[PDB]
């Protein structure tokens, strides 16, 4: 599938009600890790400095309040490539030197989708619109 | 009284931010976060020789939108973190080291962008209370500027 | 006037105002309503809507095509060209019935008063007094609304 | 037109995607998909836009014209529940398009054909149903009179 | 500008607009949280008062005062000799402040804003313009307010 | 200054014959009727109002006067349950009549023996204690400083 | 001191680890982790505590002591909503230090940091910005006029 | 007396009777209407801490301090070495102001009355005189409560 | 991390709302052992005396008791060194010649934390205190 106009203003009001606009972000965003570090233990090394190691922590929340500001913007984008190009690189910046593989990727993806269905019901969750979508943000990460 | 920013206070700075925050799209922070600069940078004219990686002269530069998009991401986090002080404070410490090592970024900076946001604001939020906002940025600010020059 | 900061003030307040369902017919008859407290000779020009009986559909169908209009609009408010083609527009089908500016002033008043009255105290005046200026320019493309 | 229970179905599924707080540029998003889309399935059409410039959908004279038909469908669409106005709303409408000659009936159907394509795309759980039952009888209603 | 029956609905709505009990106290700060977020400037001029802290009571002494002064006035808009007494003895009371006439003209897009935004849809912006032009002209003597 | 309670009572027995509902003709009614009293009870304290003419309490100099007088006893009332702004209120009026040379305390004295005269034919169950538990703070707080 | 919603908060969080249901073994424990951090970032001050046989932090003398505190601090957060009481508990507590000659105010700093520390090891979703809004005016007012 | 059991048992029901907030406070003013209601001349004895008016600040300062230090004593009640100190703490405070010893026999009826009237049908009366006795032994050092 | 006195307390507290008074204590020890044959389904082979195989008897619900009855005398005794090891000492016996290696031991502590934070919540559920106490608690199981 195509991240096309319309799958792009799809994921943009889905995002909005799973984000929210603060109470639940908290929730929302451990959901998503405790999926991550459950079926790829091995990807906790990576965020020693963060206390990966136990993501019930400040830190670490802290950190999930990063990553999900960063989806946030660029979800916010979808619509002025432009602009979502020059995020996508910046967030490309903070991650180049990391080594992350293009699977890790994926997994932040399975569990960021699981994440928003679990948020807004998988009676409504747009499982393809939200697919290509992520693929198109993770691809902008990984320089491409 | 006190300047203190009390669980009162931060109920209310959420509410003047949400109904003022685009959710969907851009458009409404970018306006927000691009004026709010535009304010600064005519008020300290020096300021804008600190934005140079992001084209701060080209206030509608494509990068420069991409940077006032990061800041608004960053006050919102924190606003929204104002009901979780644990996480807010290693939020603003991650903030302030990326502010630090930056000659010219101080505290005087954050004092003037503070009255930028105090004139922008009553322009695009309804029933703006600046007491209120600004006792709670302050306590955001402060936990940005902790290693900084005055 | 009706700077960047106030149309996006102006978009908000009216989406809370305008309201969704029969809500918006609720707002459209008061703005009505008072169009014509405040220049009952005004009520006299739309004999082809039958405002003769507001209540009558075909009077009814105009007030949706009014407030209609005033959303699509301020909806438009962040980008000009897509703006001014469509005042364009209105100005196109308001032009030929030789309408006196002032009535656009009392629309003005009218439209404020019913926002402000829907929306509650925190209502911008100036703000909607700067924008609305700018629409009655487009649709009458007279210098009145400078 | 269509029931209390249908207009309700419907009315609530497109605030979803369109209303005050929705901005133009997404508004003409749905627009340009909208009419591109009933440009493939009838090519002939795409000529009766050029005083809206529809030779560059991008244009501010043609972005207002989609957004203004979005706000026609609001109309008719917010007004299901209220049959005598919404016979009077379309029949304004009609008379708006009969005039533009070599506005075919067909054209008519193939844009019904559109909306039911694009708007699952883009509304949770599209009710096809409801939609049908309530889109039709506008559709039959504005395009009542042309050839 | 104002004539008599203009003044005996501008009564009547700012009598429902202003209430009873603490009700006026938050009538009273609305306006004056408007009139500064209309003109964030204007407040250094209220220094006197502890306009910094608008929970203070000494700005809450200042807001009673002033509507106050508005409803004293406003009771007295039927009696020309008894209204033109008072509104003298306010402008006594501001001159020597030397205030930027302008000021007036934030203070009564506010009073509109709030009464406006309280009465509710059936306000009647026109008459309160008329009105209110008539309080400005006579506590400033500004012809801004003819 | 008094008890929430007897605030209560009296801030209701006032609105009752007080309020923005009432013409200022019935204010100054109760204006004069009021001043007349006082200079009975003090006829020295009269030429004090020499400049809102006092002369003749019919002229519009002396109805604004009164009408002022009664607004600021309104706010005063108003404020019962509000101490430190009370305070602030009646510091603002003291000041206003300590500049005033020739005030005396009494006067001060004698008006609230007006208002417990007065007071009662115009209130329905006049409650002379509530009144007067919260009508003398208020009047000692406005004639601080007067000899 | 700190406000309504403000004390709130910290009047459930402390209750959630301290009440009349909390059994003094668990209070002592909570005591002495208090006062022996207390003591590595001030070894000045634990000759202060001689008296309550300091020496034997698990003597019956100092696990009273150390009851005695925080049924002190207990006092305070459950008074917080009483500005007046307060004013009055803690100026009494005071007087209480002041008379402990080789008490300095930079001790009670020193706590504050400890409480800061230890609390959020005990407490649920401890909120360090509520607890710092109202620990500090109690500080102050306790350790006011320490040198 | 006061065995183990009672001890417990009085635990439990000073707890729920004590409760929490400003439910203490209530409590603790209810501890002392009761006990110069029933010894009116143990007032004047209170002179240092404003009994005159038990509204005052500096009264309710004393009752928090009174029963915070019952709530301190029982919640020690099951270790001897801890509540023998503190009670020693207590009659060295109380020993100098040379108090006769009746009046702690009127406070031990006024919070059986308090903590009964509090808990209810289920207030264990034997269990609390004999714990009672215990404190006030540790308290005045006085035989009396044997 | 270590258990230490306030870490102590900590568990005691979020034990007691997990645990509670008794009308939640099936499901509670249900949520455990699910996530324990799930991840570990060779583990069963041990229980075949009190249904192992089917955890959704009366049988095997009363083993789900004792064991639940165990992690609570513990807990309890956390403040009481002297008397947690006599008890931790029992334990040990019941099990010595049971064969449970210290992989299954730590997959039953991993099931008792999912299940206390999911008994309490992700929000307050304290990991580092939780891990160092149920660790100290089976070292004691084990001899040491
Ligand atoms: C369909 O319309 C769209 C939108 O345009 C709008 O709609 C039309 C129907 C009209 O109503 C227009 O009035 C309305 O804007 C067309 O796309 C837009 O087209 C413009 C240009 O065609 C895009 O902006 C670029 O254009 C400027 C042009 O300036 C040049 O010419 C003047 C003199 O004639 C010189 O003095 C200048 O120095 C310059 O050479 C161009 O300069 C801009 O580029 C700047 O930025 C670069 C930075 O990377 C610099 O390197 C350059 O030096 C320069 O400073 C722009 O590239 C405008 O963005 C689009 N809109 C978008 C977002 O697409 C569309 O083309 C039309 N369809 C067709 C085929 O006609
Ligand atoms: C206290 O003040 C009141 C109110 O006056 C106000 O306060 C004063 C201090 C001044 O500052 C005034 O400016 C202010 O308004 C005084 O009572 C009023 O007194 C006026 C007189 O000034 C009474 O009105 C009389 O005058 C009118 C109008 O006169 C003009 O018009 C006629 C033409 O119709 C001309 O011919 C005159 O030359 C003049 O320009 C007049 O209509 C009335 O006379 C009628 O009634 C008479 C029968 O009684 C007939 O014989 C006449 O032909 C005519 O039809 C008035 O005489 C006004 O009614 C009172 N108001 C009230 C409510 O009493 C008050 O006198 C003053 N007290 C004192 C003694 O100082
Ligand atoms: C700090 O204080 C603590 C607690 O003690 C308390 O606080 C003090 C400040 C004082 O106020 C004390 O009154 C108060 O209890 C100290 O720890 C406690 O210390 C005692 C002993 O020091 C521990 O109990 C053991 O002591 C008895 C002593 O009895 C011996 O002496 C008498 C004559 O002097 C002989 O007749 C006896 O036959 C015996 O030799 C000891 O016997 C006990 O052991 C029994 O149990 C064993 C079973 O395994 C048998 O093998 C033995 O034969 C015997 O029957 C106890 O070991 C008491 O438990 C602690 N409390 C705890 C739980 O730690 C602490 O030492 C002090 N700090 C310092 C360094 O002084
Ligand atoms: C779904 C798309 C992702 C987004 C939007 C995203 C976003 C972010 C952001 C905003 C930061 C903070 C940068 C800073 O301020 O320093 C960050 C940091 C980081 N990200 Fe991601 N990330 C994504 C995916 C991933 C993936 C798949 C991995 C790898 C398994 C990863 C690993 C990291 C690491 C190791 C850090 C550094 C944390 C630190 O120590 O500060 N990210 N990411
Ligand atoms: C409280 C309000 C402010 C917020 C929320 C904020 C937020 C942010 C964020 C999120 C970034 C991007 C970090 C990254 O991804 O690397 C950033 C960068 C930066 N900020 Fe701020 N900022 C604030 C105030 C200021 C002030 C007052 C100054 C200066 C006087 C300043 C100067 C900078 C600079 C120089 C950068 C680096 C820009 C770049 O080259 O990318 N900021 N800020
Ligand atoms: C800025 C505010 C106004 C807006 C947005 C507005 C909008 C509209 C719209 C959308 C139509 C229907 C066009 C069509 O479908 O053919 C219309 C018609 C009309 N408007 Fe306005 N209008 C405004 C102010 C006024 C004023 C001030 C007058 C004058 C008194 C006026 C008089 C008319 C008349 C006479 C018609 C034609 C009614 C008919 O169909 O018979 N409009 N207006
Ligand atoms: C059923 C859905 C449709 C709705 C709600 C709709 C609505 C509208 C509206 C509101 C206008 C502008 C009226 C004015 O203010 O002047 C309009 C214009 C027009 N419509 Fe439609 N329309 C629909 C379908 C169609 C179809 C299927 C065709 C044919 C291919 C068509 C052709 C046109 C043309 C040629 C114009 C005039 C454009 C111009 O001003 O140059 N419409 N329509
Ligand atoms: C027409 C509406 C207004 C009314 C009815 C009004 C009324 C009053 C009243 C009753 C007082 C108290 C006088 C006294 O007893 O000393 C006052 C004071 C004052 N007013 Fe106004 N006022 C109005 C507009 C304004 C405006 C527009 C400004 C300027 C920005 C202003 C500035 C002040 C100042 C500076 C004071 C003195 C405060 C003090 O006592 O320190 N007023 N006004
Ligand atoms: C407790 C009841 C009283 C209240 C509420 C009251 C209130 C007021 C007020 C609001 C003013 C006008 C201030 C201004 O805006 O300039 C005023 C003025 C004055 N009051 Fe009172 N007053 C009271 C009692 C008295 C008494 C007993 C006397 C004494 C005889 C008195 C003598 C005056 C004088 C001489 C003025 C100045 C009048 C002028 O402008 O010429 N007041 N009073
Ligand atoms: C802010 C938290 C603190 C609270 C709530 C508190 C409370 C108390 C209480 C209730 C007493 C017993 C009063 C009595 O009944 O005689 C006490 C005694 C004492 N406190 Fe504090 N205190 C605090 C901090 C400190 C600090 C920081 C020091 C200094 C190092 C300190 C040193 C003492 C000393 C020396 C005694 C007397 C011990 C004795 O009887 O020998 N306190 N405190
Ligand atoms: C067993 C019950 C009692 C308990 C738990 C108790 C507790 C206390 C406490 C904690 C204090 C404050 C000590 C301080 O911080 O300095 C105190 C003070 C005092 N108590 Fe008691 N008390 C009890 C019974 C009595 C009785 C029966 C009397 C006698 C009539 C009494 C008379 C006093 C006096 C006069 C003070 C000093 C008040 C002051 O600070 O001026 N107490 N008591
Ligand atoms: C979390 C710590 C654990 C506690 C507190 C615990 C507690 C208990 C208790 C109280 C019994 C009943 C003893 C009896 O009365 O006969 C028991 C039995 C048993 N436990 Fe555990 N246990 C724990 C971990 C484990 C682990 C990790 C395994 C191995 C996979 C295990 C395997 C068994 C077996 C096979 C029995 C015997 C059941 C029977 O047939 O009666 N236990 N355990
Ligand atoms: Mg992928
Ligand atoms: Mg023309
Ligand atoms: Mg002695
Ligand atoms: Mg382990």
């Amino acid at each position: 599938s195509e991240c096309g106009p319309l799958q792009r203003l799809k994921v943009k009001r889905q995002w909005a009600e799973a984000y929210g606009s603060g109470n639940g972000r908290e929730e929302f965003g451990h959901f998503i890790w405790a999926n991550v570090f459950k079926v790829a233990p091995s990807a906790r090394d990576m965020f020693k400095r963060v206390r990966g190691d136990n993501i019930y922590t400040p830190a670490f929340r802290a950190h999930a309040t990063r990553v999900l500001g960063g989806l946030d913007m660029c979800v916010a984008l979808l619509d002025d490539e432009s602009v979502l190009n020059t995020q996508l690189a910046h967030l490309a910046s903070q991650h180049s030197s990391r080594g992350v593989s293009a699977e890790q990727y994926n997994v932040v993806e399975h569990a960021v989708m699981m994440g928003v269905e679990h948020e807004i019901g998988q009676n409504v969750f747009d499982k393809d619109a939200w697919q290509a979508c992520l693929d198109v943000i993770t691809s902008g990460i990984q320089g491409n | 009284s006190s300047n203190s920013c009390t669980t009162e206070d931060r109920r209310e700075m959420q509410l003047m931010w949400a109904n003022v925050w685009s959710a969907q799209f851009t458009g409404r922070r970018l306006a927000i976060a691009q004026a709010v600069f535009k304010d600064l940078f005519a008020h300290v004219p020096d300021a804008v020789g600190l934005f140079d990686r992001v084209h701060g002269t080209e206030i509608d530069s494509s990068e420069f939108k991409a940077h006032c998009i990061r800041v608004v991401n960053g006050l919102d986090s924190a606003i929204g973190l104002l009901s979780d002080p644990s996480t807010l404070n290693e939020q603003l410490s991650h903030l302030a080291t990326q502010h630090q090592e930056r000659a010219g970024v101080t505290k005087g900076g954050f004092s003037a962008i503070a009255q930028s946001f105090l004139r922008v604001m009553p322009q695009v939020a309804s029933c703006f209370n600046p007491d209120a906002w600004s006792r709670c940025f302050n306590r955001i600010t402060n936990g940005m500027t902790e290693g900084l020059a005055e | 006037d009706c700077n960047i900061l106030q149309r996006l003030k102006v978009k908000m307040q009216w989406a809370k105002a305008y309201g969704f369902g029969t809500e918006r017919a609720k707002f459209g008859n008061s703005l009505w309503t008072s169009i014509f407290n405040y220049a009952p000779d005004a009520r006299d020009l739309f004999k082809s809507v039958k405002s003769e009986d507001m209540r009558s559909p075909q009077f009814k169908a105009h007030i949706a095509r009014v407030i209609g209009g005033l959303d699509r609009v301020i909806s438009m408010f962040d980008n000009e060209d897509a703006l001014n083609a469509d005042l364009e527009h209105l100005k196109s089908q308001h032009d030929p019935r030789g309408l006196d500016a002032l009535n656009f002033v009392v629309f003005g008043k009218a439209l404020f008063a019913t926002v402000g009255g829907q929306f509650g105290v925190c209502f911008d005046l100036p703000a909607w007094e700067s924008c609305y200026k700018v629409i009655a320019m487009g649709i009458t493309g007279n210098d009145m609304f400078s | 037109f269509c029931s209390e229970a249908d207009a309700t179905i419907v009315i609530k599924q497109w605030n979803q995607i369109y209303n005050a707080g929705i901005g133009a540029k997404s508004r003409w998003t749905m627009g340009n998909e909208i009419f591109s889309s009933l440009f493939k399935l009838k090519p002939e059409s795409e000529v009766l836009f050029n005083n809206v410039n529809v030779a560059n959908m991008s244009s501010g004279a043609f972005h207002a014209h989609t957004v203004r038909v979005l706000s026609g469908l609001d109309m008719g669409i917010n007004y299901l529940n209220d049959a005598g106005t919404l016979t009077s709303l379309t029949a304004h409408l009609a008379a708006q398009h009969v005039a533009r000659t070599g506005l075919k009936a067909v054209y008519f159907d193939a844009m019904g054909k559109v909306l039911m394509t694009v708007l699952p795309s883009l509304i949770d759980n599209f009710n096809p149903d409801a939609w049908r039952n309530c889109l039709l009888p506008l559709k039959n209603a504005i395009a009542k009179g042309l050839p």
